[PDB]
Order: C-alpha cells, then structure tokens, then sequence
C-alpha cells in the first residue's frame, strides 16, 4: 500500500526548496521530525533528508546508482519512499548507532490542508489579503509601541542618573552644613558673651538660606522620584501591551504564510499575489 | 543639555557659591564667563559676607561641583566656560585641592571621551573587571615601547602611518595606465617668508621609494635625501616608509582616476619636533579545598529554576509562563532544551531541578546556559520570549559555576521570535529594576576546574589508542572545502571529515568544516581536536575571520584564529575589516582574550586604526549590553594613546554640541518654519563658545582631514524631519586648493547609519575584488560613520546630482551628460557611466538594498553614477510582504540604456548593451567566487543589534542572490533570468539571433 505511492505524492517530499525553508519548518520541533528536499545541484546525491535529533537538524544525503537508493554504498533501497518508510519503523541506529532515533514525525505539504481546505483560488487569495492587512495593522501597532518602549527606557535612564546627581548635591550642601556648623561653635560663642547680636543676626540669615536651599533641592529630588515611578509604570505597562500583541503577530504571520504556500502550489501568477499584497 | 532639564542656559544666571567658611553666596553670572572671572567676582562679594576673615586668597582655592553624570568634579582649568562645565545644577563649591592633580585631570579627560566617569569602574565588585583593568595595561605598556623601539622614526610612524595597500603588485590594467611603467608627479616647496608655491614636475618610475622622489626634486645624491619627507597636498598624510611609491593608497587612486599626484616637500626635522613624545603613566589601580578537576565528577548536569521576581504580562491575555533552557556551544545545543512546568503569570515560581542528557565531564570549555521566561497563549498555542539571559558555565578562571545565583534578564530585541537568544551577550543586566530569575547549580564539595592542556593531551592519546589517502577521498575533501560557511555539511560528510582528521592538515583551509564535524559534547573528540589545532598550519586572514564568529566559541580555535591575524593581517586590511573585528568582541565569553589584546595593541601602534577603534567602540556606549566591556576597553586605549586623546576630546565635544543643537531643533522647535530654525541655528553657532568647539578639529570621517573655520553663511538644515545639518569647513592646509578648499559633511541625528556604514564598506570591498581582476568597475563608497545611537556623519560628494534633477522624456539624461562632456572626452564618460552602472547594478542585486529611484541615484559631472541612502538591505521589507522572490533593486530603464547605447534607439540590441551585459556577468561571478568573505563578514555582525542582521536566516539572502547551492553555470543563467524578469524581456538573453 504505502511503498507503491509516488515520491511526488509523498507528504514529507518538498522537492526543490532551500535549506532555509527546511530550517524554519524544523525549528523547535521534537526528535524524529523530518522532511526530504532535492539535493543542491552543485553536490552529488539526489535528495537530502533532514531530521531533528537533540535540538539539532541532521542532514543525511540519499544517493542513487542503477535503480538503487541509500546513505552509502552499498545502495540497497528500491525507492526513496521505501527508504524513508523503512526508517519510520526502524531506528537509524542501524545506519549509525550514534544516531538512535526513528523517523516519527513527518512534515506534510498537505499540512496547510488542516488550517485551510477552503477551495476557490480567489476565496483563498482574498482571505490572504485580509489576514495580511490584519497583520500589517498589528505590525505597525507593535512598532509604535516599540518606539515608546525605547524612548521611555532612555528617559528613565536619564532620570536615574539625575537622581544620583541630586544625591551627590544634597550630600555636598549637607557637608556645607557641617562646614558652617563647625566653623561657628566658637566664633559665635565669642559674640554671645559681649552680646554682639548685631552680627549674629546675619549669620543666622545666611545659615537659614543654606537650610532653605537644601530644602528646595530635596523637594526637587522628591518630585523627580515620583516622576520616575510614574514613567517606570508607563514602561512596564508598555511592555505588557507588546506582550499581548506578540503572540497574535506570530500567528497572523504563520497563518498568512501557510496561505502563501497553498497559493504557491496551484502556482498563482506572482503578479496577482503582489496585488493581493 | 548644559544644565539638567535645560538645553541652553539664559545669557545670565545665578550661582550658589559655597565658601570654605560655610557661607553661601549668590552671584550674577554670564553663560560664557570663565572660572577665573567667576572666582574673582565671587571673592569680591565674599567680603560683603560674614567671616571672610578665614578666607585665603583665590590662588589657594579651586572650584568643585556636580556633573550631569552624577560625579563630583574638580575644575582645575579655570579658563573653562560655565556652559561647558556640564553642571547638574548651577552651584559651585570652593575647597582645598588635594591629591595627585595629574591623575585627576587625565581621569576626567578619559571619562569625557568615554562618555562615563572612570570612577564607576572602581566600585565594580566583579573580579573579572578589576583583573582586566590591571592585566590589560601590560599590553598598553608593551605598546608604547614598540613606539620608541626606534625613536624618533617610531614616533612618526605611530602618528602618521603609511597609508598603503597590502601588496606592491599592480593589476595589469593599472600598470597599463602609466607611461612605460612611469608616472607624472608634481612636487612643491616652501620658498621664503612669503611662502609661495612652485612646481617641479617630475616623471619617474612607479616602483620608486620616497627617497628617489626626494632625490629627483632638486633638478650629492646620497647626501640630502634623509633631510626631507614627502607630504600629500591637502591632507595630513605622509610618506615615511620605504614602500614603492605606487603602493600608497593616494598615489594608487591618482593613477586609477587619471589624477595627477601633488606632493609637498617638508623638512624631516620640522615634523619630528611637532611630535609630542607623549609618555604614559601607570594609573593608581596598578580556600584549601584542593580543587577538583571537571573530569573527575561522575554526574549528569542538572540546574534548578527557583523563582522569578516578576514579568510584565497582562494577566487577562496570557495563560501560562515557563522557563525555557538550553546548554549551548556557540549556536548549537549540546543536548535537548529543557522547559520547566507551566505556571500562572501571577506567581512565577518553579523550584524544579532540570536534567540534561549531558555527562558533566563532557561539557566543553565554551559551554553556556541559555534561558528565557516564555509566555504561552484546537490544541494550537503560541509561544513568546518575555525576557532572556545567558550564562557562561565556566568563568574566566576555568571554574565551573556552582550554588545559587540571581540573573537579571534582558529585553527581547525587536523582531526576534526565537524562544532563546544564544547569540546575545552573557552575564546579568546591570539594570536591577528588571525581571530577576533565581537559579541553583550543584556544588561539588569543592572548587571545580576545567583541566589544563597537559591533562587534555593526556586524555587525547588514551582516547585514540583505545593508511594511504586514496584519490577518491582526496577529491571529496576538496569538494567539501569549497562549501560556503553556511552550507551545512551532511552526516556522511561529518563522519568522513572526522575519519580523515589527520589527513585534513594537508588541506588547512578546511578547518572550519572539520571543527563542525567534531562532537562538541564529547571530551574524547574535543581532546583530539585540541591536539590537531595546536599544530595546525596558518591560514589566510580572510579565512581565519570565519573562526571568530558565534559558531566557533572555543578559545583554542579562537586562539589559532587570532594568531593567524598577528602574522598575516596588514594594517590596510585591518582597517578594512575593523567594523567586524570590533563587533565580534561581543561574542567573546570574557573581557580578557587574545583578540582584544591584538586589537588594542594595533590601535596603540597605529593612530589611524586607533582613531576608528575609538569611534566604533564609542558609538555603542549607550548600549548597556556592551557598556562595561567597551567602556573598559576604551579606558585602556585612552590611557595609553598619548596626545591623541586631546584631539579625540575636541571631536567628542564638537559632536556633543551638534547633538544638543539638533535636539533643540527636533523637540523645542518642531513646529517652527525652516527659515526661523536656520536663523536660530545661526545665532547659536555664532556664539564664541560654539565657534571654539566647532572650528579647528580633526574630521572623525577621516583624521587626516583638518576642519578649520566654519563657513557659517553656507551651512544649512535639510528637508528631513530629523533636521540633518549640512556643514561646511575651510580646509586649512596651506596647499588646500590643490585637493579641496572646503570640506562638506552632513551631520544626521535621528537615523541608524550602521546599515549604510556596512553597505558602503561592502561596496568598497566589491570594487576592490573587481580591481584585482582587471574589472575597472568604479564605485563610490563615500564616508559614513556611526558615532552614537542613531547619530552619524556622511561625506558629501561634490559635483553630483540626483537623476531627477536632470529629468525635471527618456532622452534627457543622455542629453545632459553629453553637454557636460561634449568633445573628445565624451567616450571616457559614456564609458565611466556604463562601468559604474554595471557595478552598482550587480552590487545592489546581490545585497538586495532598498528600491532605487530618481533621488536614490546620482551622477557626477564626469559620468560616474553611484547610489545613496541604502538604509534597508538583504530585502528587509520581506517581513511585511511574504514573497520568497529576490528583487532587482536597480532596474535600467530606457533612460539608462540610451546613455549606454550612446543614443541608439534600439538600446536593448547593440554592441554597447551586450558589452555592458558581459561586465555585469563578470562582476557577478567575481563576487560569487569571493562569497566566503562576504558571508563571514555578515556573520560577524549578527550580534550588532542591527534589525536586518539578527539571524543566519537574514544572511541567507545573499546565498540566494549568489546562488551558492547552484553550479557556476546555473548561477549565471539565474542572474540573467532575474534581469530579464525585471527588465521585462528587455534584457537580451543568450537567446539572440546573430
């Protein structure tokens, strides 16, 4: 039943697609996930098998000589479908004991059939146009949020060092309180006895202005702290919104792409696709 | 701003002065007033105040205040203006100066160039940092000594290094432009006090040293040669070394451009005294457990995920969160990634030991933990990274990590959708107001170290203990070696390559392939690789650089790669690839490594390299992922670069003022007319303090170009909303008129110029490839330098016009060009136009830059066409769109074909168009054959943070356009196929009736 089916009809056969496309199909997939593509025209071999093993993509080339297929001489399989179907039922330890895994999970080119069976070329090429505009609308939504995100992160950074600069300043003006306090416990004592209230007056006026200045700078720093908290909250809030957009974005792109492949089979005029975009 | 919250302070302002007798005295001031003036007027009014009894003379006191960077700064230079003080708030303290005054003045100068106070390094707990700070000095010291190994000639070679090509050989079509292998060359000299210039037209051999040129001038031959040295007229570029004359870049392009070299004679002694002899001072900062070996621990690797403080997630929109995890060697996992359980977003707590399929002794030296907290939203669901973080499993002293640690995570870069970021930097986010993940590693009753090389060789012999290289094989090795750095090798190929690892030495350039065939998660195979790497033949620098990307993290491999650079990398090519070499520093696990040592040494023994070394590092200082690393590196450089730090500080100061000004234009005047913005600008630039900053400094675009007086009347804002500044300086060289009288540079503040900086580097390398093969396809890689976060400089190209400027019917362009060249010079211009067109046509297709239009494309008077405004490349608008196709950015309309066909109406069918077609065909294949270099260059940039260069998938675009999976014959047909499609059949194929 299985082995008589043509390679061209086989689900895990994708023909001439690039290693890159293969890479996106295989990313973050479980062990035993696989598909077959045409080999690159510059190397020997007819097809490349790519499977998941231990977080990596394994490329195993399938050769042909005189009606026979295989990974190495001797070539002992009658067809590619046969070879694959063998290893879907037997561990690749047989070929390489270092590679203990079987070909468990195919990657169907009729997988788009699950998310779309909708048939009319133009019923699909219109849904595509709809999913696409839904996608670019969210794209811009997320981009605008990203420029707020960066602008806010920087202004927070500015504010933070300003807080540190306020603290150094307050530190100094309070060391100037010590400089003033210390330089007076005697030079005012001597006008206390003798009662030179004349001059004591305007030292107090000066000391007060020092206290007054300290007080206003502590206000400023205090006001900056409330602005810091305000903006930090704006930042975290921004980060939350982006995190709600992110999943919808990938799916929208994933869905749009699936519909792009389905329209790539059925070979839609690539100038039509452009008008649908 | 020039005071916190304020862009520019008013003409007058009050200053709280804090006297050492505890008084506080206000003082009316002027924004350009100097400290000396301030102090004088301050102590004046101090006598109005109580207790001036205890106030000494001003001479006994100094000024101190707080800066924008929250540092307590001491102002020794009392001529410095109040608006250049960078005060946080407008107050000054006057105190008794104490401590090494020299170190403090240098420290504040370094900190100014560095964009951050050196004192912030002092209070870093982390030992790797303080170890770097001390150890790196050994290289700095080593550097200044190489700079005196043969003084005073060593001194001048540092400051004015010979700007030469790599090889003195001339390509055939360059030699063919000389007269019987000789070149016409003009020399000038100072006459008297009136110092007028006078010609001494020489005609000598190209291969001549400056000695001969110095000799012939006077028309005692071996008598007076070493009395003088040659200088380029217009530049501060010199000829100090015994290179063949034609090997200097300037001479070479004169020959190339059909320009006549104009040199200036100068007294050797006259320059040698202008050299500072700048010295270098050493800065102030100059368990009995019996440690276990890594290979002694019979245990499987496990790590515990405890809890995260918080994530920023709308509790309405996301179902669960979990921690994704991976043990990585470079970009490849060593085993399967392991997730934690899924838990609610409201309580990020796990407390579960994750187990990995790796036996601890099999952990390679460069192994890393890559993690992220991921959100999850029929059975289908979506997975998204919330924040990420990477950890070296071994620290810089080879110690395996152990016990509890906290990891403050990073924001996910824009556009990244991978659940993990193994290419990101390692270590914790310095910002602590951020998601913090707690984890616990096993602790092994001891301190665990990775084995020394001795023990590794020990195990290597043991592993192996417990044959004619056939012709069949010998060709397969060749074949495999010809794959490009991103052509994955098969499992059969891995097994084969490994089996013949010993024979692979015969064919050394296959090292990257062999290293990819090593089971990196097996100490057996890694140990054997180490031995091979130890005695491996050196390889060309272009190939060594492949081994410096994020796919070869192992220090032995990197070590060999760096060692190849020490021997075989010329300063010329070092300058060419500097962008990537600096970028690659982000891939290094540790602050201290061979590459940073090699780079710093080169930067400190060559001022031209040091110049751009500084700027590439500085431009990324805002980026907190490399802040510390680059900041530390920069401190080292600035400490040991000698006098140039002062030159660099004038550049930094000039740019910061251009930054303040454009800031004001963009936010405080967003809704004012261009006409009133210009007048504002003019009034600001007119101010003394600005004219001091913006005049008399070295161009960061080219340090050989001095920027003199601003021609302010001719400076302009431009049309874009970023308000770019069109700036115009006088070239103050006394021989100015012989090169250029004025220097025009566009200052842009608001757009990322790194893409353009990269694109223009690539274009230069392409033109270089073509030249070395007899394809004179002249390109225009004008200067472009990123100097900060979306801040940069662009060189203006003189005597150029957009295509539209011509147009504003398909015959006009040819007509314009005709008038500008009418006569016997018409065919050297349809020519130049055609070559130019071929190069840019091929270059833009390969790179996939933004769609060309009539403002995108420019032409010089003499026919040379070029492109500007690249911005996007590798077809980055592939994200919005969904097509797989490869665009042709630069389509030749009839307008261009007509110019190519010298007027002919059948422009798609002519000896000219078909001749043009073969130029492109040759240029294309030429680049395709150097694909490795370009793929490698792009690969080194993946950490840069450029949105267009995040994954290897992004680099895959030029594998496509260069059709590297295809055959050379198919690649040409593919190219033709792409042209014919874009030119709508009108690109004549090899299907033509002759």
């Amino acid at each position: 039943m299985n082995n008589n089916m043509s390679l061209q009809d086989a689900e895990w056969y994708w023909g001439d697609i690039s290693r890159e496309e293969v890479n996106e199909k295989l990313r973050d997939t479980a062990d035993g996930t696989f598909l077959v593509r045409d080999a690159s025209t510059k190397m020997h071999g007819d097809y490349t098998l790519t499977l998941r093993k231990g977080g990596n993509n394994k490329l195993i080339k399938i050769f042909h000589r005189d009606g026979k297929y295989g990974f190495s001489d001797p070539l002992t399989f009658s067809s590619v479908v046969e070879l694959i179907n063998h290893y879907r039922n037997e561990s690749l330890a047989q070929y390489n004991p270092k590679l203990d895994v079987k070909l468990l999970y195919p990657v169907s080119k009729y997988q788009q059939d699950q998310v779309v069976k909708e048939d009319n070329i133009e019923a699909v090429g219109k849904k595509l146009h709809e999913y696409n505009t839904q996608f670019q609308e969210k794209s811009r939504e997320y981009d605008r949020l990203y420029e707020e995100y960066t602008r806010t992160s920087q202004e927070i950074q500015m504010k933070r060092t300003a807080i540190e600069a306020f603290n150094e300043t307050i530190k100094i003006f309070e060391e100037q309180c010590q400089t003033q306090e210390r330089y007076s416990k005697e030079y005012i004592e001597k006008f206390k006895r003798e009662g030179n209230e004349k001059e004591i007056q305007r030292i107090m006026h000066n000391y007060d202005k020092l206290k007054s200045r300290i007080s206003e700078i502590i206000d400023s720093r205090r006001r900056l702290e409330e602005d810091l908290k305000k903006q930090a909250a704006e930042y975290r809030e921004i980060d939350k919104r982006m995190n709600s957009i992110k999943p919808d974005l990938i799916q929208l792109r994933k869905t749009r792409d699936q519909y792009l492949m389905w329209l790539t089979q059925k070979g839609v005029r690539q100038k039509k696709l452009n008008e649908w975009l | 701003g020039e005071l916190w919250g304020i862009h520019l302070m008013p003409p007058r302002i009050l200053v709280e002065c804090l006297l050492p007798n505890g008084m506080i005295v206000t003082l009316e001031c002027l924004r350009e007033a100097t400290l000396i003036t301030i102090k004088h007027e301050l102590f004046k009014e101090a006598r109005k105040y109580p207790l001036h009894q205890l106030l000494q003379d001003e001479s006994s006191y100094i000024f101190v205040s707080v800066t924008q960077e929250a540092e307590r700064e001491e102002f020794f230079d009392e001529t410095r203006r109040l608006c250049d003080l960078r005060l946080f708030q407008p107050f000054l303290k006057v105190i008794e100066p104490v401590g090494n005054r020299e170190e403090k003045i240098l420290n504040r100068e370094i900190g100014f160039a560095i964009g951050m106070p050196v004192c912030e390094f002092d209070m870093v707990k982390d030992p790797e940092v303080q170890d770097f700070r001390r150890n790196i000095l050994n290289v700095c010291k080593e550097a200044v000594d190489l700079r005196d190994l043969n003084s005073p000639h060593s001194r001048a070679m540092y400051v004015y290094p010979p700007n030469v090509e790599s090889s003195p050989e001339l390509p055939k079509h360059i030699y063919n432009k000389l007269d019987k292998g000789q070149i016409i060359v003009v020399i000038w000299v100072i006459v008297s006090p009136n110092n007028d210039k006078q010609k001494y037209t020489l005609k000598i051999n190209h291969d001549c040293v400056p000695e001969q040129v110095i000799a012939e001038a006077i028309r005692c031959v071996l008598e007076y040669q070493g009395k003088y040295i040659l200088k380029v007229c217009g530049c501060d570029e010199y000829f100090l070394e015994k290179y063949p004359l034609s090997q200097y870049k300037y001479i070479r392009s004169c020959i190339m451009l059909g320009r006549m070299p104009n040199l200036m004679l100068m007294a050797k002694e006259s320059l040698y005294s202008q050299l500072p002899m700048d010295c270098f001072t050493m800065p102030s900062y100059s368990g009995e457990t019996s440690t276990k070996s890594l290979w002694v621990i019979n245990s499987a690797l496990r790590i515990k995920i405890l809890c995260a403080t918080y994530v920023n997630v709308n509790i309405r929109d996301i179902d669960k969160i979990y921690v994704r995890t991976g043990i990585y060697h470079g970009g490849e996992p060593l085993c399967d990634n392991v997730n934690t359980q899924r838990v609610p977003c409201s309580n990020p707590r796990w407390n579960e030991w994750l187990n990995y399929d790796i036996y601890i002794p099999d952990l390679p030296r460069a192994a890393r933990l890559c993690l992220s907290i991921c959100s999850v939203k029929g059975a289908k669901e979506e997975h998204c990274p919330l924040a990420w973080g990477n950890i070296n499993l071994f620290d810089y002293t080879d110690t395996l990590v152990s016990g509890k640690m906290a990891l403050n995570l990073w924001p996910v870069p824009h556009g990244l959708e991978d659940l993990l970021n193994p290419i990101g930097v390692t270590g914790s986010n310095p910002n602590k107001e951020t998601p913090c993940l707690e984890l616990e590693f096993d602790w092994f009753s001891s301190v665990v170290k990775f084995p020394d090389m001795s023990v590794i060789e020990e195990h290597a012999n043991w592993s192996v203990s417990r044959n004619e290289l056939r012709e069949n094989d010998k060709e397969q090795l060749k074949a495999i070696s010809t794959r490009d750095p991103l052509s994955e090798i098969t499992e059969q190929e891995k097994d084969f390559l490994w089996s013949h690892r010993h024979y692979c030495v015969t064919i050394p350039e296959i090292l990257p392939k062999l290293l990819l065939s090593v089971k990196w998660n097996s100490r057996d195979e890694v140990a054997q690789m180490y031995c091979l790497v130890k005695d491996w033949p050196p390889i060309k620098p272009e190939q060594a650089m492949e081994l410096l990307d994020c796919n070869y993290p192992d220090p032995m491999v990197r070590g060999f790669a760096v060692r190849c650079l020490e021997k075989y990398l010329t300063d010329d090519k070092l300058s060419q690839y500097l962008i990537q070499l600096v970028q690659v520093l982000k891939y290094e696990q540790y602050l201290d490594n061979l590459l940073v040592r090699f780079l710093l040494k080169k930067a400190l023994t060559n001022q031209r390299i040091g110049h751009f070394f500084f700027w590439h590092l500085k431009s990324e200082m805002h980026n907190k992922t490399v802040s510390q690393r680059f900041g530390l590196l920069l401190e080292s450089y600035c400490r040991a670069c000698g006098m140039y730090l002062k030159h660099l500080n004038r550049q930094v100061e000039a740019m910061e003022k251009l930054i303040n000004l454009t800031d004001i234009l963009k936010q405080e005047k967003k809704d004012e007319t261009q006409k009133v913005q210009m007048k504002f600008l003019v009034e600001q630039m007119r101010r003394p303090d600005f004219m001091d900053a913006l005049q008399g400094f070295l161009s960061p675009l080219n340090p050989a170009h001095q920027l003199g007086n601003l021609r302010l009347e001719e400076c302009r804002i431009m049309s874009s909303a970023k308000r770019p500044l069109w700036l115009n300086w006088e070239n103050p060289d006394i021989m100015s008129e012989l090169l250029f009288q004025n220097n025009e540079i566009i200052f842009k503040n608001g757009d990322d110029l790194r893409q353009d900086m990269l694109t223009l580097q690539i274009i230069r390398i392409m033109e270089n490839i073509w030249q070395n093969q007899g394809l004179d396809l002249r390109m225009l890689p004008y200067g472009c330098l990123s100097i900060g976060d979306c801040v940069g400089l662009i060189e203006v190209v003189r005597n150029s016009h957009t295509i539209m400027q011509i147009q504003c019917n398909s015959h006009t362009l040819h007509q314009w060009l005709k008038d500008k060249n009418k006569g016997e010079i018409y065919d050297a211009a349809i020519d130049l136009f055609t070559r130019s067109c071929a190069g840019y046509c091929v270059a833009t297709f390969i790179l996939g830059i933004g769609d060309r239009h009539n403002s995108n494309i420019m032409v010089k008077d003499d026919g040379q066409l070029f492109h500007i405004d690249f911005g996007h490349f590798l077809d980055h608008k592939k994200k919005k769109f969904g097509y797989k196709r490869e665009r042709v950015p630069f389509v030749l309309t009839q307008d261009f074909l007509i110019v190519i066909s010298k007027g002919a109406q059948e422009c798609t069918k002519t000896r000219e168009f078909e001749r043009f077609q073969e130029m492109c065909y040759k240029a294309y294949l030429a680049i395709r054959q150097h694909a490795n270099l370009f793929i490698n260059l792009f690969s080194m940039m993946l950490g840069s943070g450029m949105p267009e260069l995040q994954s290897f998938d992004d680099i895959a675009y030029i594998r496509k356009t260069l059709a590297l999976d295809k055959t050379e014959q198919e690649a040409l047909e593919y190219f033709m196929k792409q042209m014919n499609d874009a030119h709508h059949g009108g690109w004549t194929t090899k299907m033509d009736w002759i």
